[PDB]
RNA sequence: AGUAGUAACAAGAGCAUUCUGCU
């Protein structure tokens, strides 16, 4: 029992009025619109409404697996979650102090794909951590608004072409007419295959990892000194509006 | 000793401690009440100005229509908005001939833009006026509500998924005289409230099939609607900002994408640059300008605002200018960036949401609106809306007024730069032939005009010049608000020059405080506005140091996550001092979890638990970076792993209005993520890249279903028991959908 | 025609072939061979799909009536592009296949092919060796039907069985009968963008061009034909001479100052009390509450021994000055006795007067108010203009000078690594140090914990009458804490709607002050006298009197977030000073952070004594513009940006003049009636319009 | 009364560009 699970819900949702006239009339190029339908009054200022909504006993609410993975009670007697009024859906109001016990007090698991997909801002870091800085020049700041490689990528792969390298990757049905055409595409392909044979993670998970270690980004800034790659990830340190902070990346 | 700051400025100069002449600090001043009055003003100014015009009735709304352009010209220095074809037209082919091939290759990239845009560009955007509900939806509800009303009349060109299909529908769709549309209505009750035992009237917003005509269609279609600007620095009087509808945002869509094609290349405007680029550009026309051709030669600099900005510019004009624009190309491409032009030129103005009235003898109130301002005696007023109403009575058609003259703020915001620029382009050496010269930088309304000359007659002769050409195509210069020194300081959109340094100070200083996600993403957004700040917005550096400092303060009070060493005793003190108490390595801990500040002015662009995941305990890393935690929602696939942390949580929401059951009208959103969230289902992508296709949902969602029950099947982990239980139910929800 | 198809063909091939056609972008009316030739080839390789089956042992066995077996064909042509193409990648994945350049019409499970079938008029051999061409390499047995009644495949291979062919050529014969009958067999066989508008808005088009046009096609075809004549020089010759930019001279010596308004002297406007507040303080707090506001605040209240009866010393004029007297007395009686984190005073009716319950008329709607005669609309005035008074003076002189506490405490950072990190540090830490003891950080301070729990008890504790303590937490110059309090806040009730909506409150603060010095100060306010307190000094020691001064206060949801953000002055007189040096490394080419804050002379002028200007430190530069910073955050109005505004341009006129840089006006008169226009009745706004005429009668005497 | 300022709030549609602890 699989793929009947999800065509019983399909079944049950076919099964309503509205939801029928919804899914045969709304094509698939409308369903990018529908996606980001919005019918509510919305909040005006989310930090004022964050500052007086945490200020009650329960601002968090998380799914009802919660009632099961932490305790009701704390340690020094505070409340973790209590129910909402006549709402026996998978949804309960949380305290910030069921956050904390969790990273006190909760299960502990293995953390290995967390370098991993993050691996663009561990390489960020292990790059300024080993950096050498020089002295501060001060002068008169000329900058001009270059297209410089904030993201680098992957060699003699395109932003065209990494992002079909990734959809062959991980959602290999879900391609179209699109074919690869290189030589080194293949082999990447199969290696990312390779290193992704186990893992217990979403596709969008592993489709951003390979994003952002593969698809090269792009973008007007005021440089004023080197355009490599690893300058623009220090583009708020290396110089000012007077000054210019020389600095070598690690590596 | 009494104290005075001004007299900082005896030892200083004024442009290098301007920042003290901003008062940014305190709240900005916002309106009260409706925005009624200042849109009949705008609309009583805008006639005004015009006066002078032609009047005429339009054939198909019915709406009193003042044409001022090829008038009579101005004889004082009032703002006019009587502006000339041939001049504009004129000014159009010079800019056209200093700039060889810049009309061809403009239009040659919107007609490839043109083909290429899908509908879905316009869920994209600030929020729109919906001509269904008479109300500012965002942009994705009003496009799908302006979808949904074509699509229950005979309009479905937009079922082909591109842009101009649906501009298509959009005009056909005003020969329909029969336009049904799904609004919003409202029952009431006077129901107790069982709080303080009082009698309150609830309201049930629900749905109703209402019919148009093709005049109510008509006038729904070309209305703006108008509201009070908010939040607005530098001015001690509020004003009325206009926001389009549905029928004519993708028109003004490709007519301000047709201009910032032109704009981009044309180095004497100041849109669509940043800062530094605007700091660029200053630098760029101090020294085009600035080339001594011989010894005596008088370079001045005109500071200038233009009075009337957008109640002078005409829809005529703009129409004419992009008829210009486009010569040569195929006629198709001219009418359909002609569209919004003409539609602006028949456009009406929705006049906000009436006035409040008092009853002191039955210490009552009422807000009634503005359909019911013209059959309302006129003695119930103050002496101000008396002359406001009895202006614009003759304007009103269906609780809206006609505004053919003039443009609200901030439709074309790039078409005009387009005509500032070629009357800035007028006045060359090569040109002119005359004893002066100049050069500007024009954005939507502010410039900055430097003229050259001999002798300061020639000086004089060329603001006289530059003003009159002004004054000939609708641009009123501020004689209030501009001045004129030699070259070497001035002033544009709030970019100060001197001899050389420039003061952005265009940007109003956020507040650095959090930003109300939840833990991490006001983290990540702090460090990030602190960032972009320090490179775009031009942040110092102790000043970044002191926005770190108070944002993590701040942060620390908001979500009560002070350091485990702290004397405070907030609510969540006690679960994180016994988290202080049994770390080892303290300093890993996050600032949420109690731990210390990791941040400062090097590592701004690193994450929280990535900058300190080498210094925390590996327990405490693995509880925080649980990949089964119950605070990130998990997708099935037993779910994934969740590669966000705990401090990555939902906050409770509230969507809630005042004695409104709005039941009836928050069910298809919900309706939609159910669409959406079974769609992902059965496409897993279709969250990572956006799905293409013609066909329905089902269609898609049904041949999925078939062919993966067949795959499963024919490799193996799918008797043939389930597949067929899988297509007899697709079989059954085939015939429910025949016979639904 | 179309009516051709609509007659012998099934009404599902006519729905796959209309979705055919609407996939294109096509109406049937131009091209109906496009649809007669779509669903010929649709039923083609539907009769090629029907009845072709596969058992569970797998063997083709051709049934008619799915239970116990599946299908042999998978169809792929009919479907939308890219649910077909989502199929032939499913397909291609499970076989590994290598996917075809072009979509396929079937797909054999058995023989494990893509089938491509082609229906054609012409012969089939040429059109089947063209096939072939288009599909070389790919592995698709291509299979090409023809209306000439025969049938050619790849390797002369046919998967299909012997009657099946005969009943696809058998219907292939029917319709090529039934197309030489009708007249439409010959019509069959040898088979830019558009943007035009609709008559409405060809109507609409016609009435939005000049005046000299009735056209649109015209005015479209004089403006794409247009060739100019010198049309501006003719318009410029034209035009009057009374449309003119005319310079005029700027000269700041000749130039007069900004009229000031008359009338009353202007009142206090303040959320509280700033340079006249007092504050009862406990050293080194802990007492079992110890942070809770109302145990602070009933700890900071039993410092003080020595009260009185309370008797009112000032009345407020416009108000019933017996409830203050009772608001009072009903509060210090509940404080001496409540229980508990919070306190909720008794709903009586000097509180509802105070805090104003039962103002507001009844919103009703309009259908109901229809036969109201009496129903006049709500009136909007200007302000009524007031007259500077010297009260305003005195504060900012206050607000600018240091204390012996140290009011902010700012977090910790990382450790500084890069040379621009300890030159920031340098630098920050010069500014902290000269204004952490100033008394505008006292204001900043006051403002934020004010405003933060007059937000919070406004949200939490909507239908009450909440108590809120008046507390700022500071330490002294050896580092032990001291909590201060000053006085009370009486919140009303606050359900806050828009970001304007009012919750009204009832400030009562202590102070020393006599209001009845500099009464025209204190018109809003209704001043008691409730102690008496020991006044020390070095040498006198006297009993002075305690007042406090009650009044009804206003805010809002837009102001109390704006006052709880009142830290960022201190980053606004930062990202100030930080310019200056930001400037001075500009030119000079070091860092002139040290040359700034270590050269502590008396170079910076400030001042405006009796014997002429007076020049501080940095140090009281720093100070002071906080103080602005904050006088701007507690004064904040519209008449404050309007004349800032305004009289920005004024003092850049003088700076363009200062550098000999020859400034001209082309209406000065015009910008003088623009900023006073916005001096109305602000204090802070008199003040800095008096600040103004100080400035410019000093720039004139440093030049005569 | 008070906030406020071209029109509103001072509860009974928001018509958008059980809690409150800041050294």
């Amino acid at each position: 029992g699989s793929g009947m699970e999800r065509i019983k819900e399909l079944m049950e949702m076919v099964k309503n009025s509205r939801m029928r006239e919804i899914l045969t009339t709304t094509s698939v190029d409308h369903m990018a619109v529908i996606k980001k339908y919005t019918s509510g009054r919305q909040e005006k200022n989310p930090a004022l409404r964050m500052k007086w909504m945490m200020a009650m006993k329960y601002p968090i609410s998380a799914s009802s697996r919660i009632r099961e993975m932490i305790p009701e009670k704390d340690e020094d007697g505070n409340t973790l979650w209590t129910n909402t009024k006549d709402a026996g859906s998978n949804r309960v109001l949380v305290s910030p102090n069921a956050v904390t016990w969790w990273n006190r007090a909760g299960p502990v698991s293995d953390v290995v794909h967390y370098p991993r997909v993050y691996k663009m801002y561990f390489d960020r870091l292990e790059r300024l951590t080993h950096g050498t800085f020089g002295p501060v020049k001060f002068y008169n700041q000329v900058k001009v608004r270059k297209r410089v490689d904030i993201n680098p990528g992957h060699k003699d792969l395109t932003s065209r072409e990494a992002q079909e390298v990734i959809m062959e990757v991980v959602f290999p049905n879900e391609v179209g007419a699109r074919t690869l055409s290189s030589d080194a595409q293949l082999t990447i392909t199969k290696e990312k295959k390779e290193e992704l044979k186990n893992c217990k993670i979403s596709p969008i998970m592993v489709a951003y990892m390979l994003e952002r270690e593969l698809v090269r980004r792009t973008r007007f800034l005021p440089i004023a000194g080197a355009t490599s790659s690893t300058y623009v990830e220090v583009l708020h340190l290396t110089q000012g509006t007077c000054w210019e902070q020389q600095y070598t990346p690690g590596g | 000793m009494d104290v005075n700051p001004m007299l900082i400025f005896l030892k200083v100069p004024v442009q290098n401690a301007i920042s003290t002449t901003f008062p940014y600090t305190g709240d900005p001043p916002y309106s009260h009440g409706t925005g009624t009055g200042y849109t009949m003003d705008t609309v009583i100014r805008t006639h005004d100005y015009s006066s002078r015009g032609i009047w005429k009735t339009n054939s198909e709304t019915g709406a009193q229509q003042l044409n001022p352009i090829d008038g009579p010209l101005p004889e004082d220095n009032e703002p006019s908005g009587y502006a000339q074809t041939d001049c504009v037209l004129e000014l159009i082919e010079g800019l056209d001939r200093s700039h060889p091939g810049l009309f061809e290759t403009a239009c040659q990239e919107t007609i490839d833009a043109i083909q290429q845009t899908r509908v879905d560009k316009l869920t994209q955007g600030r929020q729109t006026y919906d001509w269904t509900l008479n109300r500012n939806q965002p942009a994705a509800t009003a496009l799908a509500n302006t979808i949904e009303v074509f699509r229950k009349n005979g309009y479905k060109l937009n079922e082909s998924g591109r842009l101009i299909d649906f501009l298509k529908d959009v005009l056909l769709s005003f020969e329909n005289d029969s336009m049904e549309v799904t609004t919003h209505f409202q029952k009431k009750k006077r129901i107790r409230d069982n709080h303080s035992k009082k009698m309150i009237t609830q309201r049930t917003i629900g749905k109703k099939r209402v019919k148009l005509t093709k005049k109510n269609y008509l006038i729904r279609a070309l209305t703006l609607n108008t509201m009070t600007k908010d939040a607005e620095r530098g001015k001690l009087k509020r004003r009325a900002i206009a926001t389009p509808g549905m029928q004519i945002r993708g028109f003004v869509y490709f007519v301000e994408l047709l201009a910032r094609n032109i704009c981009e290349r044309l180095e004497q405007s100041g849109l669509p640059v940043g800062g530094n680029e605007k700091k660029a550009k200053l630098a760029n026309v101090i020294k085009k300008m600035m080339a001594k051709s011989t010894d005596e030669e008088l370079s001045y600099t005109i500071t200038g605002d233009n009075t009337k900005w957008n109640e002078n510019q005409n829809p005529r004009i703009f129409l004419a200018m992009v008829l210009r624009i486009t010569a040569g190309q195929p006629e198709w491409f001219r009418d359909l960036l002609a569209v919004a032009p003409i539609m602006f030129s028949n456009k009406v103005a929705r006049l906000g949401r009436g006035y409040m009235f008092e009853s002191k003898s039955m210490h009552l109130r009422t807000q009634i609106s503005a359909e019911n301002l013209s059959d309302i005696n006129l003695r119930y007023f103050n002496e101000d809306t008396k002359k406001k109403i009895e202006k614009i009575r003759h304007l009103m058609v269906e609780g809206t007024a006609s505004l053919s003259p003039g443009m609200m703020m901030g439709m074309f915001n790039m078409l005009s730069t387009v005509l500032g620029v070629s009357v800035l382009n007028l006045g060359q050496r090569e040109i002119l032939k005359r004893t002066y010269w100049w050069d500007g930088l024009q954005s939507s309304d502010d410039f900055a005009l430097i003229i050259n000359g001999h002798f300061k007659e020639d000086i004089q002769q060329g603001v006289n010049h530059f003003y009159r050409t002004c004054k000939l195509v609708g641009i009123n210069m501020s004689q209030k608000k501009s001045y004129i020194n030699k070259t070497g300081t001035f002033e544009f959109t709030s970019f100060f020059y001197r001899y050389g340094f420039v003061a952005n100070f265009s940007m109003e200083l956020p507040s650095f405080g959090v930003a109300g996600n939840n833990e991490s993403a006001d983290m990540s957004i702090g460090t990030t506005v602190i960032k972009t700040n320090m490179i775009n917005n031009d942040l110092g550096p102790a000043t970044a140091q002191m926005a770190i400092q108070l944002f993590i303060k701040d942060y620390r009070y908001t979500y009560r996550c002070h350091r485990g060493d702290t004397n405070l005793e907030t609510r969540r003190t006690k679960s994180i001092k016994r988290l202080w108490t049994e770390t080892i390595s303290k300093a890993g801990l996050l600032v949420a979890d109690g731990g210390p500040n990791p941040y400062n002015l090097r590592n701004l662009h690193i994450p929280e638990v990535c900058l300190k995941w080498s210094l925390m305990d590996p327990d405490y890393r693995g509880r925080l970076c649980n990949p089964n935690n119950p605070f990130v929602h998990h997708m099935e696939v037993l779910e994934y792993d969740a590669v966000a942390t705990t401090h990555s949580w939902t906050p409770k929401r509230n969507r809630s209005i005042l004695n409104t059951n709005q039941r009836g009208i928050l069910e298809d959103e919900r309706i939609y993520q159910k669409c959406c969230q079974v769609f992902e289902k059965f496409f897993p992508s279709s969250t990572y890249r956006r799905p293409i296709g013609m066909a329905s949902m089902l269609d898609a969602m049904l041949s999925r279903a078939r062919i993966d029950a067949r795959i499963d099947l024919e490799s193996g982990r799918i008797s043939s028991q389930d597949f067929s239980e899988i297509t007899n139910t697709c079989k059954a929800i085939e015939a429910l959908k025949r016979q639904g | 025609m179309e009516n051709f198809v609509r007659t012998n063909f099934n009404p599902m091939i006519l729905e796959r072939a209309e979705k055919t056609m609407k996939e294109y972008g096509e109406n049937p009316q131009n091209e109906g061979n496009k649809f007669a030739a779509i669903s010929t080839h649709m039923e083609v390789c539907f009769m090629y799909s029907d009845f072709h089956f596969i058992d569970l042992e797998g063997n083709t066995i051709v049934k008619e009536n799915n239970a116990m077996l599946k299908h042999r064909f998978e169809i792929i042509e009919g479907q939308e592009r890219n649910i077909a193409w989502t199929i032939v990648n499913s397909i291609c994945n499970m076989t590994e296949n290598s996917k075809p350049r072009f979509l396929p019409d079937l797909y054999d499970y058995k023989t494990n092919k893509f089938i491509e079938i082609g229906v054609t008029r012409r012969k089939v051999e040429d059109y089947y060796y063209e096939a072939a061409s288009k599909l070389k390499g790919e592995n698709v047995y291509i299979h090409i039907f023809s209306f000439d009644g025969e049938e050619m495949a790849t390797d002369d291979e046919y998967i299909l069985d012997e009657e099946s062919r005969a009943r696809i050529k058998t219907r292939l014969f029917v319709l090529r009968q039934e197309l030489a009958t009708a007249g439409l067999w010959d019509s069959f066989r040898q088979s830019e963008e558009e943007f035009s508008y609709p008559p409405t808005f060809q109507r609409l088009a016609n009435q939005s061009l000049p005046p000299s046009f009735k056209d649109y096609h015209q005015f479209k075809a004089y403006v794409s034909s247009f060739k100019a004549n010198g049309n501006i020089e003719a318009k410029l010759g034209a035009m009057s001479e009374k449309v003119n930019a005319q310079i005029e001279s700027f000269d700041p010596r000749t130039i007069r100052e900004l009229e000031l308004p008359e009338g009353k002297f202007c009142t206090q406007r303040s959320k509280f009390l700033l340079m006249d507040a007092m504050k009862l303080s406990v050293l080194n707090p802990a007492h079992e509450g110890e942070g809770i506001p109302m145990k602070d605040a009933k700890a900071c209240l039993d410092t003080f021994w020595g009260w009185k009866k309370a008797t009112i010393i000032k009345k407020h004029e416009k108000g019933v000055n017996t409830n203050y007297l009772m608001i009072w007395e009903q509060l210090l009686e509940s404080i001496k006795e409540m229980e508990g984190k919070f306190l909720n005073l008794k709903k009586t009716n000097h509180l509802k007067w105070g805090l104003g319950e039962g103002q507001a008329p009844e919103k009703m709607d309009f259908e109901d108010c229809k036969e109201v005669p009496d129903l006049f609309q709500y009136k909007s005035e200007p302000p009524e203009k007031r007259k500077l008074a010297s009260w305003i003076q005195s504060e900012f002189n206050k607000a600018s000078e240091l204390t012996n506490s140290n009011w902010i405490e700012f977090d910790e950072l990382g450790n500084d690594v890069a040379p621009i990190e300890h030159i920031a540090s340098r630098r920050r830490n010069f500014f902290t140090a000269e204004v952490s003891q100033c008394r505008a950080s006292e204001y900043i301070m006051k403002a934020v914990y004010i405003n933060t729990a007059l937000l919070n008890s406004s949200c939490t504790a909507m239908e009450e009458y909440q108590v809120i303590p008046i507390i700022t937490k500071c330490r002294d110059t050896s580092g032990q804490r001291r909590t201060n309090l000053y006085g009370f806040i009486i919140k009303g009730r606050s359900h806050l709607r828009n970001d304007t909506d009012v919750v009204n409150f009832i400030s009562l603060e202590f102070s020393l002050t006599d209001p009845r010095n500099e009464i025209h100060k204190w018109e809003k306010y209704c001043v008691l006298e409730i102690g008496d307190m020991e006044i020390r000094t070095s040498i006198s020691t006297i009993m002075k009197p305690v007042y406090l001064y009650v009044r009804t206060n206003g805010t809002s949801k837009i102001k109390m977030k704006w006052g709880m953000e009142m830290r960022r002055c201190l980053l606004q007189s930062l990202q100030q000073v930080e310019s200056m040096i930001e400037a001075e490394s500009a030119v000079k080419e070091k860092d002139m952070t040290e040359p700034f804050f270590r050269n502590r002379e008396n170079d910076w002028p400030i001042g405006e004594s009796p014997q002429g200007i007076e020049k501080g430190t940095i140090g009281k530069v720093c100070r002071v513009l906080l103080a602005k910073s904050v006088f701007n955050s507690i004064y904040a109005s519209a008449q404050l940006e309007g004349f800032s505004a305004e009289s920005r341009k004024l003092l850049l006129l003088i700076q363009a003049f200062r550098d000999n840089l020859d400034p001209g006006t082309f209406d000065l008169k015009g910008l003088y009636e623009a900023i006073e226009e916005c001096i109305i009745n602000d204090p802070w706004v008199l003040l800095n319009a008096s600040w103004f005429n100080s400035f410019l009668k000093a720039v004139q005497l440093s030049m005569g």
